[PDB]
């Protein structure tokens, strides 16, 4: 068993839609090719005794234990691979319930996926699996050693890449809101939407939340001045770093008892609760002072009555909780010293930052505190009332929360909201200490002890002894305030040849409207006018360039199967799927070999759509016309047949189509008939010559006009859309220099070759062309490509790309003097006689094509780099 | 810190 390649998908993909995490992996079997389980020795017993767990794999006999009896039968390797990598992956705690196994085109590789929670984890799972199979087969059985090794390094895996509580709720609510979300690689920032309706939160702090209100709710003498300066009841305090400055605060805070504690404090370090005399005031005030980072400790009034945390999101109080410190209550009578045990072991308890409910940790500490109690461990508490362990009220100790939201005065709710606005929060945790939060703090004398940002909602999502409040949905309204997603317009341009044309011309049909466009094609990423980024750009990491740009309001997305086939789509759903044409040219790419593969990996951007979107598809192409069902949302069809039966039927139950009736592009809205343009006024058509370049501008015109684009935007971009150089890297790029012409394209498979042979053959003067194709392409499709190069041209010179993909180099150029050689062999007479000759240097046969160029003659060019044919055309005037 |  050997790996030869491991490829994750993040998003809609061709093995499966809505299960978006997915690994697949290229699995060689040099020598278990064909071998079944029934006929490994002991295979069986050591599978099961290692992993037990995989009775619970109902597998296609549906049955409790099928996967056993499929086992039992004799089953090909790959599968029980697939079957131990879920259970390896799932007995980590990581439920799995995908997996597909297929025969590949060649002979001893089989492709294996994997459902995956983390890819890390999945990948590592994946891995594993063979090394598990492998020792299986070679051994009879694996060693529980390393599987416990395997088990707790998958266990860190799911462990390390996994957001906190609070981050992983908010992240909740969002999806099921529907918002799309991403993971920033930056600071563990989550995105929220896209484009220019983005939201960013880190953990609880939004990409609102003011960095002076963070800064003046983390000093506590600058909050506490603010807060009474607004008439606030703050507690009545006093700072002190000398020893002599204790008794006159004291005196000045209006007597005993007091509080000590440090000005920077973590996990309250240093921090005494309740003292009435000297002597303890001053080993607090040590204490306190060898705690705080700076020396400097405050010391202020004590105010009797119960901690509350207040949580504030968009100034509305959302969740009020009352810390109760840890505590156990003698009501069965018996005493502490069984309770402290009996509460740690209830499984509501836990420790981590996952379970609130932390054991009662019986600290020496701890025992200090309980000695001030007056009690002992063994002093059972009267009439069975509350004896208390510590006096921090946290849940951290081992305290409980008890919801009080319902029972909180509205005078206490205005006053926490005005806090909150006034230290200048989104989302803030406000602690009160008061004897009734039911009252105003005015009639009892509660106060306001300090001002957190960032705080943890943990506690008010599941308080013990009360309701739970929906904390990261009052998040998510905050962030989007009505029944809005952070989704902006995105429009997926996939197909066979058309998808850098038809995304450009869609993009200055936006362009027209007010808005700026973010497009990505396979010249580049633009932004507006200006490129972003420059390179391939057609697959999942160029998209999320565009969908995460702070100013972009409508994307356009050229999404090549290579993207697809890689790692899925960038994006869960888009507005507009558009599918141009389907045809079985470069096959046998990857694991795509029959064009109905093809076909079925194109689908993916048509069955994205989201149920209020609109597919576009190609009515004229039978298989891209094929995807019609299988699709949620509106379907539009475009043909440049306008007597498309299907098309037509279409219309007359529904509309949204787009046909080129009699010299007009038009879109039928029914029995309603809208003519854009005369299709000869529209520069990249040339007069109507390229019928192609035609159809591309339907599918365009019917993608802007399902989005409610008025018809004036439309007529203006088509008819301010040029194909030159100066928008057009080498799409239909005509150069005129007097003597002759130059048409430099992007034609590498014959389905071009043909369409650029119907604009070609013409033109009424000499036929030249450099043609050749990337050396990734069968042999048959070269020769297709003489063939034709032969039929539509008078002069060939074949020349092979630079980067021949690991083809031998000239190989292609010799198949495709192969084509030629049989195309004018199967002519009788004079018919067309066409010279060829082939040089493999892209420079010398541009440069010999530009030589021997007559008067008004044609010449063609199919460079491996537009740039190369532009500079060199330009060179030359 | 981190969630306060
Ligand atoms: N002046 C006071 N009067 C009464 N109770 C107080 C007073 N100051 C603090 N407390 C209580 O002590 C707890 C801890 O006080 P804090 O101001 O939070 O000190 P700290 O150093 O910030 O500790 P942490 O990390 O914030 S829990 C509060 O939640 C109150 O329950
Ligand atoms: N609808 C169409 N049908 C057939 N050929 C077309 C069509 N639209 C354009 N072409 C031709 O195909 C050539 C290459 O396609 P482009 O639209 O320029 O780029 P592309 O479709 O993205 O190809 P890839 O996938 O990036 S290699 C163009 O230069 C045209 O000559
Ligand atoms: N509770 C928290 C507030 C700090 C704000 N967060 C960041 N990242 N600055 C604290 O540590 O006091
Ligand atoms: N409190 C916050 C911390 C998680 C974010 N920080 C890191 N390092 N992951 C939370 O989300 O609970
Ligand atoms: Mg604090
Ligand atoms: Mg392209």
């Amino acid at each position: 068993m050997k790996i030869l390649k491991l490829q994750t998908l993040r998003g809609p993909n061709y093995w499966s839609i809505h299960r978006h995490k997915l690994v697949v992996m290229r699995l060689d079997l040099e020598d278990l090719y064909e071998k079944y389980t029934s006929d490994i020795p002991g295979f069986y017993k050591g599978l099961t005794e290692v992993l037990p767990s995989l009775v619970e794999h109902l597998c296609s006999p549906g049955v409790k234990g099928g996967f056993l009896t499929r086992v039992e039968k004799g089953t090909l390797i790959g599968h029980v691979i697939e079957h131990v990598a879920i259970e390896l992956q799932e007995l980590a705690g990581m439920p799995v319930g995908f997996g597909r196994t297929r025969e590949t085109s060649t002979t001893g590789v089989f492709q294996v996926v994997i459902e995956y929670e983390n890819e890390q984890a999945g990948r590592y799972a994946a891995r594993a699996a063979v090394r598990l199979c492998q020792s299986i087969v070679d051994t009879g059985t694996y060693p529980a050693t390393e599987l416990q090794q395997d088990l707790e390094d998958l266990k860190e895996l799911k462990n390390q890449a996994s957001l906190g509580p609070s981050t992983e709720a908010i992240v909740k609510e969002a999806e099921a809101r529907g918002i799309p979300w991403t993971q920033l690689g930056a600071r563990f920032m989550i995105q929220f939407g896209y484009g220019v309706n983005q939201k960013k939160i880190q953990a609880t702090l939004s990409n609102q939340t003011g960095i002076l209100g963070v800064e003046l709710a983390c000093d506590k003498e600058g909050t506490k001045r603010i807060l009474k300066d607004a008439g606030v009841p703050v507690p009545r305090g006093t700072v002190a770093r000398y020893f002599d400055e204790l008794q006159d605060a004291i005196e000045y805070v209006g007597g005993y008892p007091i509080v000590i504690k440090p000005l920077d404090g973590n996990h309250g370090r240093g921090i005494t609760i309740d003292v009435k005399n000297w002597q303890e005031a001053e080993e607090a005030y040590d204490l306190a002072r060898k705690a705080s980072k700076t020396k400097t400790v405050i010391v202020e009034r004590y105010y009797t009555g119960k901690d509350h945390r207040v949580l504030v999101v968009n100034g509305k109080v959302v969740a009020v909780a009352e810390r109760v410190p840890a505590h156990v209550v003698g009501n069965g009578k018996s005493t502490i010293a069984e309770l402290i045990e009996e509460t740690n072991r209830d499984p509501q308890r836990g420790d981590g930052h996952d379970n609130i409910l932390t054991r009662i940790t019986v600290d020496k500490s701890a025992l200090d505190i309980l000695g001030k109690q007056g009690y002992s461990i063994d002093s059972i508490p009267l009439k069975g009332k509350k004896c208390f362990l510590r006096a921090t009220a946290n849940l951290s100790t081992g305290g409980i929360a008890v919801d009080r939201t319902d029972e909180i005065h509205p005078e206490n709710v205005w006053l926490l909201s005005r806090v909150a606005k006034i230290i200048g929060l989104d989302i803030a945790g406000i602690d009160v200490v008061t004897e009734d939060i039911s009252q105003p703090l005015r009639e009892v004398e509660g106060v306001i002890v300090e001002v957190n940002a960032a705080p943890g909602f943990r506690m008010h999502v599941a308080p013990s002894r009360g309701l739970a409040r929906n904390v990261a949905g009052a998040v998510m309204d905050m962030l989007f305030p009505g029944s809005k997603n952070g989704r902006i317009p995105i429009l997926s341009v996939t197909g066979t040849n058309g998808k850098t044309t038809t995304t450009r011309l869609l993009a200055h049909i936006i362009k027209q409207t007010g808005k700026v466009v973010g497009y990505t094609t396979t010249d580049g990423t633009y932004i507006g006018e200006y490129l972003a980024e420059t390179g391939d750009n057609t697959g999942p990491q160029s998209a999320h360039l565009i969908l995460s740009d702070p100013t972009v309001e409508v994307a356009v997305l050229e999404t090549a199967r290579g993207g697809i086939l890689r790692s899925g789509l960038g994006f869960s759903s888009c507005e507009v799927g558009i599918v141009l044409n389907v045809t079985a040219d470069h096959l046998g790419i990857g694991d795509i070999d029959t064009i109905e593969q093809l076909a079925k990996l194109k689908s993916v951007v048509a069955e994205s759509v989201m149920p209020k979107g609109y597919a576009v598809l190609n009515a004229e192409d039978p298989l891209v016309a094929a995807m019609a069902d299988r699709v949620k949302g509106q379907v539009a069809y475009f043909s440049m047949d306008p007597n498309n039966e299907l098309l037509l039927r279409h219309t007359e139950a529904g509309g949204l189509a787009a046909i080129y009736e009699n010299g007009y592009i038009s879109i039928l809205k029914g029995d309603w008939t809208l003519r854009i343009e005369k299709a000869v006024n529209v520069p990249i058509t040339m007069a109507g010559k390229a019928p192609f370049m035609i159809a591309n501008a339907l599918a365009a015109c019917l993608a802007v006009f399902t989005q409610g684009v008025k018809i004036e935007h439309i007529r203006k971009g088509l008819s301010t859309f040029v194909a030159s150089v100066d928008q057009t890297p080498g799409r239909m790029n005509m150069f005129n220099m007097g003597s002759y012409h130059a048409l430099v394209d992007y034609a590498h498979n014959p389905a071009s070759y043909e369409a650029l042979g119907g604009f070609v053959r013409n033109w009424p003067g000499k036929r030249i062309g450099v043609v050749g194709g990337p050396g990734d392409r069968r042999d048959e499709d070269f020769v297709s490509l003489g063939e034709l190069a032969a039929d539509i041209f008078d002069e060939i010179i074949i020349k092979e790309d630079d980067d021949t993909r690991g083809r031998p180099r000239g190989n292609a150029a010799e198949l495709i003097c192969q084509g030629v050689k049989q195309f004018l062999n199967g002519i009788k007479n004079s018919e067309s006689k066409a010279t060829y000759e082939s040089i493999l240097d892209e420079t010398a046969a541009i440069n010999t094509a530009l030589d021997r160029a007559p008067i008004d003659g044609l010449v063609v060019i199919l460079p491996e780099s537009v740039n190369r044919a532009i500079s060199l055309i330009e060179g030359r005037h | 810190d981190d969630d306060d």
